[PDB]
């Protein structure tokens, strides 16, 4: 048996070297980005956005974020999905983005995921899996984004209920807003301190 | 074979979040312990990237941004195998790299180091491992560079790498170094890793028989990701 | 002999309050240093428990909760001596123990581990040391069990013990383990103890000559409490 | 010379294995509990109660607490008491309790202790010695409970004055209240954070 | 490939028939030396057992005899590989096991040990190795037990196993033990094996990455049978 | 190269754990036993029986015995049989039995095997391969059973002739008897002492 | 204290019955293994010998048979302690000794060795251990002597001793030797003892501070007998 | 913990050095011998005699034998006897003898012992414990002598029944004879070979 290769920080240029196009380094023809909606993608379009704050409350402008999620029917566009259901063929389920250099906001255009089976016949509430990399972060931090308009499903969610301090569960719920017809979920991440976001070892 | 969950990440084999000697970690590390969860479909799945999307020079950092000439610096090939902890090859994993040029300068306005920029070097590459978990790319050896942790801090030469493989739980970003670099023993970032055997796991080894005469040197570097266990009794994943 | 204060507790011989590898300690450890005080009558006194109050099976975990049959599991006797740090026997000290059954299951609704419950096992016992500081009880060897620190964490088999002796300053709760258990080397709770010699002080040793043929095995386990120093000059306690 | 056996956490079932009766494990005929008042016990009856909070401000529902105190005349029911005074013969001076599983409150029915001699002819203010055990607590935490209606005695107390940050002394003073004729002292314990209770190495 | 005979059994790698410290061997060991013969079709052949005959719980000692509840004791998975001495996998070999329950009690009137019987445990299992020679079963860890050799003799915990494979000459019955059991060093039956390296070959190793969280521990145990040699010149078998 | 796993005694319950059905442990639906004759099996039916004696001459009542043999035409129901002849399809060729707990007798219902080729073009006399396991036996003991009514074939048997003490060859010959129409071969095994049965290292 | 049985005799700490190098053992050793039994009152009891019966010179081999003069040879005192295996003193145990004289000659017609007889030496003594398990006797150091095992065999100097103590199970006869005797390394009788540490347990040590000036030398020799275990649960002896 | 001092053979003069009187070495006034009957001793007098034979069947003339037994009521003249019954005060219960130099016979004059309690409320049949020392015997051999006229008690004896080879139990039964009014039990001991006497590890 082998030991897992040890992690190291993404460092100061992680949001540049993994999104070259944005840093005006035009080496690739096809570039990965923060848009998970293709034209025939099914489901309700949503915009997920927010900021990541350090322990002094300041937003990180050098963070790199990726998300992983299921399609509109709660099926993962992955060969490891054992649900026996067909997945939306126009959905990658993954995206990557950095924070705006000035504002510090990050965002993704995606679809609201459907519910995915949990362990031993349970049902998880809709969620998006999120990971954060940056200078000063030695190992990518994993968290999940749940939705405030899914209170009923959130209340029976296995993972959320496995957090014993009920007060911390709320750090994982994004707030729904409606900007001129578009649905936006605001999700702010606090790495350290008061209202510190919950991070998981998965 | 019915697959179960990924083996638990061994926290002692990785740096801790809070590591005072790497100053930027002090305000960017959670004060609460991470909450461990039992894995679900969410954690054992991951995206697929099709080969069709990659260009022919995506793994050739020497030519993929060359405009009027070749970049300046030491021509090197880096190759190796990606396997899981139980020794199985990791197939069709997305491996991305980024690095500085021969002067230790990154190609971004944010990098103000006096080391000279190279108009023919970009410093980004990517590839998919093959069926044996093999990967190979070509590049210019990066130069070490100063940074401000203590005022005279210097990173050993390194190439940053990222892997997206079969399960989200395997997601990993790290950095590898080159055999013999004397800065390796002084780096506060490498020293966040607790054990010496794991620090050595990030050192790419000179592979002399694989140098290409009158052309390039070669380094060997293998990567290990978390492995899934098989299930023979109850399958609780679902 | 006029007695003075208990020797100072040697903090290096015990786990620290904050121990990140045992996650529950992160929010349940004081951030301020403990304030050391000079001892008064309050710290050098403690209650007395009379033997009259104990039942005949209080130190026999095999029979004290047996209803229709005997509990399932390995029959073991555990005995040893309680002494103070200067080697004096600790007389009439109250020793209480609690533990899981052979499956690693505790007898409480809160424990939901799939390891089976044993209707004939309770898992609680107590005794008073005799005049030589000797104690002996009988039980079923507890099974190791999983718990959630990292998701796949497992405690080695252990028996929890508590002592109330001559002075409040001696009050101690801990856990002992069984010689050879391989989980001992991986336990984050045992690893909160800084030195290897002190980790070994919690391992009960196989006492082969004291096994009882066709009946039970036996483990030897001694306990050391803080000791008082004698006064020969000024007595400031009062 | 020998080293003291190293401490380990009481663990998750410490408040069950040391109070079996309450956990419905009926193995002992005589059970130890949180009632220090017997019928002929001398002194004024009081009820001591409160909650123990972790660093997030949530009450611990798996804590085990014991107290040790002197009788009404400040004499310990211990052979190590060298006062040469006779102790109340109907007083153990020790008790043990856990916190209610839902509410999180713990309590003891006892007597208000009298003043005990301090070192070098000083006099300590009335106090109860308290220790806390629980999962996550590696070594039992020692503290003392003083009484707000003993301000005069508290001001000359050796131990309280040995705490240099005068502001922290107050974390050791319980508040007197009078519930329908009964005297109750509320003592809340904060293990970590703002208004962190003082703990002693004794 | 034309196969020839099985390599000669190396008698120094096995216990001798007469071993005075295991008293029952004194009257049950031949006084004459075994007569070695050259192998014929009789010795290189063996029966075949079809998978169709095995039930779904045959390799699950935890559930295959469970009536009202689960058996009491430590839940463990034991898995490993059966290979021949030249390293080739042994396919479709019949592996049978039998053992005591958690108290060290066998399920038979003949066993009168006071260790308690478990109404939900049987203690017998079987499986066929797959094409890679892999096998896996689940059970409750057996308890050590007393027996009368010297009056206070105690067997370490063990699971008895038997193999019927490709050739009658490979027929083997033995017993494996669990890493760390302190009784292993005192057992007269294990000490009939002459070399320490061979005694270690019967110890199943803790396989921590393969534990199943909140469920079962796992031990790794490989078995080696005699191997056949290939023939390239005269084939005398027939 | 690897060393063969070392043998250990079957121990006191070997005849129980390998024949659970007989010990009233009903864990398997299909159980292995001492009957090698199925309804369409070809050949003459015979019963093989006897006792196993220790060095004091007492029968072992805890022994476990298995036999391995060829079909009526001397072909093994094994993929390793290279004879190029088809084997009787209703014959396993193997069986297992224990000794009666009181009497100490063991038995098998099988077919008399036909002659099997020996090495270098020789012919072996009909025989059954037998192995014995029990408490006190550190390694299974191998022997062979020949038949007294095959004197002619026995005299030219390679294996029997490879035993230099001609007097010991006879310990391997079972005696034919005829119990009310049934043919029985009595084969007694003496582990130690006078008329000690020959055992082979195969 | 309620006493239970004597701890099992550890056969590995004693010579085996059959020891080919000591030729007389070949026809005087059982071929069957000894049958171990659980102890009863018969095995834990033994006779009592009253001090009244012993004469004043019973432990003084120098004077107890002296007729006209003193025996010829080296005057030595031998003393030591008899304890059980758990370190408890053995009180009022009967210790008997017998030996050859300074020439290595025993006082019997059967001994035909040319070493000269000493008319003032008998060679028999006895004593009772005191309350601390202490014993002391005085004698002449025996000379080594030839015997026929191989024709030129020679025993190192030795004194034969026998003990009858508290339990019949403790009954022991043996022989002790003198520090430095070079014959100790060649003796087939001493070599029947399997381990070197146990061979050393029969060597009496020079005790120089206890020599008596202008008089006698002194040897220290302690003896350990089997010990009884205490019972705290069921007492099955009866 | 300490290891037991290792045994060594009594050697060629063990029956002389432990019975000096008989070897004409008159060093002691009070000598130990083979007569356990004093004048007021209670019980029926018996004579126990026999020979000890080596593996060639020859009697040992250099053997030293001792016996240990209970009084007429099955009580041991030992402080370790926990029966709560008074023992015959004129009985040592132990004796020592050697074999005649020519004949090879050994003997004791004693009393027939009464039954002694066995373990867990059982009853042992009357027996005498016997030990043998001699040149060539590395550790004293323990055995027991039972009586043929106590068949009923012998059949329920714990120790005798713990010998699994029933045929060997009989080696422990002495034969009653009546020489001119005196009762004699003949007990021959065979150290090796056919009808080898059972020896115990006690
Ligand atoms: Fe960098
Ligand atoms: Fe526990
Ligand atoms: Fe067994
Ligand atoms: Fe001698
Ligand atoms: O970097
Ligand atoms: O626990
Ligand atoms: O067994
Ligand atoms: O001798």
């Amino acid at each position: 048996e082998l030991k897992e290769t040890p992690s190291q920080t993404g460092g100061p240029y992680v949001h540049i070297g993994l999104l070259p196009k944005q840093a005006n380094i035009e080496v690739f023809e096809h570039n990965l980005d923060n848009n998970l909606v293709q034209d025939n993608t099914q489901g309700q379009r949503i915009r997920l956005e927010g900021q990541v704050f350090d322990g002094l409350g300041l937003p990180l402008r050098d963070v790199l974020i990726e998300i992983w999620q299921a399609d509109t029917n709660g099926v993962y566009p992955s060969q490891a999905d054992t649900q026996g259901k067909q997945v939306d063929p126009n959905f990658l389920g993954w995206g990557r983005t950095g924070a705006d250099f000035g504002t510090g906001f990050w965002s993704f255009n995606t679809i609201k995921p459907g519910a995915v089976p949990g362990r031993k016949g349970s049902t998880q509430a809709p969620h998006i899996s999120l990971i954060i990399f940056a200078r000063g972060i030695n190992i990518g931090l994993h968290t999940r984004v749940y939705f405030d308009d899914e209170a009923e499903a959130n209340a029976k969610d296995p993972v959320l209920n496995s957090i014993e301090w009920a007060t911390r569960r709320q750090t994982l719920v994004a707030k729904r807003e409606e900007r001129d017809g578009e649905v936006v979920y605001r999700f702010d991440i606090r790495i350290q301190g008061e209202n510190e976001t919950v991070f998981f070892d998965i | 074979i019915i697959w179960g969950a990924y083996a638990q990440r061994n926290t002692e084999d990785h740096p801790p979040a809070y590591a005072p000697g790497y100053k930027t970690s002090v305000l960017r590390s959670p004060k609460n312990a991470l909450i461990s969860i039992a894995e679900t479909l969410s954690e054992v799945t991951a995206p697929h990237f099709s080969a069709d999307k990659f260009g022919p020079k995506d793994n050739d950092l020497i030519l993929n941004y060359a405009k009027d000439g070749l970049p300046i610096g030491e021509r090197v090939i880096v190759h190796g195998y990606v396997r899981d902890q139980f020794g199985r090859p990791v197939k069709n994993a997305l491996v991305e790299v980024w690095q500085a040029n021969a002067s230790g300068r990154y190609r971004h306005p944010n990098d103000q180091y006096i080391g000279a920029m190279d108009p023919n070097f970009g410093g980004c590459g990517r590839m998919l491992t093959d069926d044996n978990g093999y990967y190979v790319f070509r590049t210019i050896k990066p130069g070490p560079y100063p940074w401000r942790n203590r005022i005279n801090e210097w990173r050993p030469a390194h190439i940053h790498f990222s892997l997206i493989a079969d399960g989200w739980a395997q997601r990993l970003i790290s950095q590898f170094y080159f055999e013999g670099d004397t800065l390796i023993d002084s780096c506060p970032i490498l020293k966040t890793i607790p054990s010496e055997q794991q620090r050595r796991a990030l050192i790419a080894l000179e592979d002399k028989s694989n140098f290409i005469e009158a052309d390039s040197r070669c380094y060997r570097f293998d990567i290990t990701l978390r492995g899934r266990r098989a299930t023979y009794f109850e399958n609780d994943l679902t």
